[PDB]
RNA sequence: CUUGAGUCUCGUAGAGGGGGGUAGAAUUCCAGGUGUAGCGGUGAAAUGCGUAGAGAUCUGGAGGAAUACCGGUGGCGAAGGCGGCCCCCUGGACGAAGACUGACGCUCAGGUGCGAAAGCGUGGGGAGCAAACAGGAUUAGAUACCCUGGUAGUCCACGCCGUAAACGAUGUCGACUUGGAGGUUGUGCCCUUGAGGCGUGGCUUCCGGAGCUAACGCGUUAAGUCGACCGCCUGGGGAGUAC
């Protein structure tokens, strides 16, 4: 009756758009496709690679619940964007938690700087930070035992584009993209960027707060022309890339991957 | 009457003459009960390209609510005056009293 | 002749023939060479190789001036564009600036009519 | 992803040279609305501003000219 | 496309950079375009035709894609 | 176009209520004034054809209005044409 | 009487029109410097320009014409058409609310006006381009295509001409009939918590349903379902010609 109308606004009230409410129960597993049902119009074709943790093998059997993401509806048939990004929000929440007590503590282990800041990895994910953040002083973890255990003390974060440089060792110590496009500029600043869509000439890795990068086909590997970028890297994956070129005018930052 | 916005560029050797010129311009405006809402000596400035062989010039901004006859007169004066290299009298909807972004 | 350390190389690259002209920084030409002059005619002189050899010839010609530094100004569309500069480099000048100086009108004169072939 | 919609500007200013400089080429040319992602209404205004600037020698018409 | 060779920069790299700059400019293309007079009508026709082609590529092909090849 | 103040003045004079504005007579007056204004312009600018089209249209409209007035109420029309000095 | 039609208020976007200024790039020519044998052109050549110093290159000057980028199945205009920037004069469109007028409307034979390009007249101008013309090729020939030159003309003023595949090959005005993806330009609300969310108007591009259609296709911008008015067709040629 209005039973159904009320039930509709009820079901509106008991779901939201992003990957927030851990609701999809894994109702069939087959390599290489997981699939859930979070109270959406259809079931997700999940990769297996959004769900294996830190050494390669699966972690969740039938009935298990992770939220995914949304705001994109129907490409022909199907429903979602991946739950792994979901996870990013959780990471953001832990990073935010720092603010409360002015100190987020986990483990951060940063061996080296792709682009001037040691890389820190938290749980499954690994992030890149600006060069200062790795060390509190001028200590430098190059003399430290390799891939050492500390935590991360945050030095610097870019707040829009996601780059976070964190503080290893020293426990005792405690319009918008395009005007100032000189931060990752200078010749070869390495970046960690998720690829988006590979347009048979390109790969379109673009992460640093509303920009566009290409890594088109010529570098990508150490073979030139026979490569076909879909075979050689991925879809949706955070990779090794650096700038090699910026035009701040005809917004074409032309990144590379052969480095 | 009509809110104009004027920017004229003086030859850099006549930079010491500029204030007098400005005063004169103001006076004329005042004469016909015309208001002058902002007035900004930008000073000596490097040109993006060398107009009439010279590389710097002295820019003056000036916003005026005046009758069009006086504007015309001003334009005429500018054209004949050899100190002022370029001018650009340019209509505007409102008074726009707040300062320019290059002054700030 | 007065020796000069730094100068310009003007590379006039047409569809039919490349012309390389080495000059001082002020404008006064020191030497020049062409693909047509280098012993290439018609099909041959409208090629990168021809351009390169012209460039080489030009370089040879301005040996007595003792030019070390060189800025290149590349004009027009042609094969003799990249090749010529490479040749120049090989010949052994420190290439300082590489400028493009193609005359692009801002819609000015009417071009000649389109060929019917 | 237009800047002027977000800022919410009433009119683009030719005097605001820095802003203009983001939308102009290394060669001096005005950058397309595909690349910048500027809104159409604003784009025209921006272009006009640039033109004005060029007249006032605030921006250059081109890189080569002198 | 004005360029200056950086300190301890290779020649080849510089050349490449220059080429890239040129490409960006679209100077060669421009030159090609202005070689001969294009009648206004012709210009119009090309533009519209090109647009049409683009549209065809975008939508029809997308529709095709939905269905598998084998 | 006709300046706001002028328009207002016109309305006040011819319009009975002064808030009315849409009275036939008032409308006619407005048209007439505009036409008069444009005469000066068109003496100067004889090749301004596009602009003249608008003027022509306005004239036509005025004529129509006059015609309408005539059938409805003759005396009023007569008065109007005395005021404005319209030959017909 | 107020639903059609119009008037008033405030805004909005616009290559809409007319007039007058100005800017920068590029071509051409002139004067001079540097410099030395080629340049130019093509499928390949030659005519042509060059040692009387060309081409290249730099400096200065003259003058005309057009406005790169922006720039878009973008915008404006009744159509023709309209594109750097600035000012003056000026026409239309749309939206927001109200207020007013009170059928004042629609269509239109004759009539009147506007009407690309070429063309004509008189007077200016003349850089580039280029009918005609000349030479060089090509060819069996080449009164063409290609090359080198090149005059009317293109440009401005004021007149005339009154036609174009002047095309959406689709008269104008009004009403009604499933949808989707855009673009552009308003405007109301909403925590603009952000580039957004939900509407509501105008103009516009593409796809497609019913229906229609000889089919192709059209499809809320109809070529569907209807009404009002006008224009026009009656086998091909002869002929849009003769008188």
């Amino acid at each position: 009756e209005s039973f159904a109308q009320l039930f509709e606004e009820s079901l509106k009230e008991i779901e939201t758009r992003p990957g927030s409410i851990v609701r999809g129960v894994v109702v069939a597993i087959d390599k290489d496709v997981v699939l859930v049902d979070a109270g959406l119009k259809s079931e997700s074709a999940i990769p297996a690679e959004q769900f294996k943790n830190a050494q390669g093998e699966l972690e969740i059997q039938v009935g298990d619940e992770v939220d995914v993401a949304l705001d994109a509806v129907e490409d022909g048939f199907g429903e979602t964007l991946l739950s792994r990004e979901k996870a990013k929000r959780h990471e953001a929440w832990i990073t935010l938690e720092k603010a409360y007590e002015d100190a987020e503590t986990v483990t951060g282990v940063i061996n080296g700087k792709v682009k001037g800041g040691f890389t820190v990895e938290l749980n499954g994910i690994r992030a890149f930070l600006p060069g200062s953040l790795v060390d509190v002083r001028p200590v430098r973890d190059t003399l430290h035992l390799e891939g050492k255990e500390l935590e991360f003390k945050v030095i610097k974060l870019d707040q829009k584009r996601n780059n976070v440089v964190v503080s290893r060792r020293a426990v005792i110590e405690s319009e918008d993209p395009w005007v100032a496009i000189a931060k990752r500029y200078p010749e070869g600043t390495k970046l960690t960027g998720r690829v988006t869509n590979l347009t048979d000439y390109g790969c379109f890795v673009e992460i640093e707060e509303g920009v566009e990068g290409l890594v088109h086909v010529s570098e990508m590997d150490w073979t030139n022309k026979n490569i076909h970028p879909s075979k050689v890297v991925n879809v949706g994956d955070v990779v090794e890339v650096m700038v090699l070129d910026i035009d701040e005018e005809r917004r074409r930052i032309s990144l590379g991957l052969k480095q | 009457m009509r809110h104009y916005e004027i920017v004229f560029m003086v030859h850099p050797d006549q930079s010491e003459q500029v204030p007098g010129m400005i005063e004169r311009y103001t006076a004329a405006i005042t004469g016909a009960e015309g208001k002058i809402h902002r007035l900004e000596d930008w000073g000596r400035r490097q040109l993006a390209y060398p107009i009439n062989k010279l590389h710097k010039a002295h820019y003056v901004l000036m916003n005026v609510e005046a009758p069009q006859e006086v504007i015309d007169e001003l334009e005429t004066t500018f054209r004949f005056n050899d100190a002022v290299i370029r001018s650009m009298v340019m209509r505007t909807k409102h008074a726009v009293t707040e300062a320019s972004p290059m002054v700030k | 002749r007065k020796q000069v350390s730094d100068g310009v190389a003007h590379i006039h690259a047409s569809f039919n023939n490349t012309i390389v002209t080495i000059t001082d920084r002020q404008g006064n030409a020191l030497g020049w060479a062409t693909a047509g002059g280098s012993g290439f005619r018609g099909s041959r002189k409208s090629t990168p190789f021809a351009a390169q050899v012209a460039a080489e010839r030009c370089a040879d010609a301005v040996k007595e001036y003792g030019i070390k530094n060189l800025e290149v100004m590349v004009k027009g569309p042609g094969p003799g564009r990249e090749s010529t500069i490479r040749a120049l480099n090989a010949a052994g000048f420190r290439i300082t600036n590489i400028t493009d100086v193609t005359p692009i009108p801002h819609n000015g004169c009417r071009p000649p009519k389109k060929r019917r072939v | 992803f237009c800047r002027f919609t977000a800022e919410g500007v009433q009119e683009i200013d030719y005097k605001d040279i820095a802003t203009l400089k983001n939308y102009i080429t290394e060669s001096g040319k005005i950058v397309p609305s595909r690349i910048t992602g500027t809104r159409a209404k604003y784009q025209r205004q921006l272009a006009r501003a640039i033109k004005r600037a060029r007249y006032l020698s605030l921006l250059p018409y081109t890189d080569r000219h002198q | 496309p004005v360029i200056k060779v950086r300190e301890n920069e290779p020649f080849d790299v510089a050349l490449r950079r220059f080429k890239r700059s040129c490409e960006k400019a679209g100077v060669l293309a421009e030159v090609r375009r202005r070689e001969f007079y294009e009648k206004p009508t012709t210009e119009r026709k090309r533009a519209k035709a090109s647009a049409v082609k683009r549209h065809a590529k975008k939508l029809a092909r997308e529709n095709a894609r939905r269905t598998r090849l084998y | 176009s006709l300046s706001t103040e002028a328009t207002a003045k016109i309305v006040s004079e011819f319009g009975r209520d002064a808030n009315d504005t849409g009275s036939t007579e008032v409308q006619v007056a407005l048209l007439t004034a505009q036409i008069n204004h444009l005469q000066g312009h068109f003496a100067e600018h004889k090749k301004d054809h596009h602009s003249r089209r608008g003027l022509l249209r306005m004239v036509s409209q005025r004529r129509k209005l006059l015609d309408y007035l005539k059938r409805k109420d003759v005396a009023r029309y007569t008065q109007l044409i005395e005021r404005l000095g319209l030959r017909r």
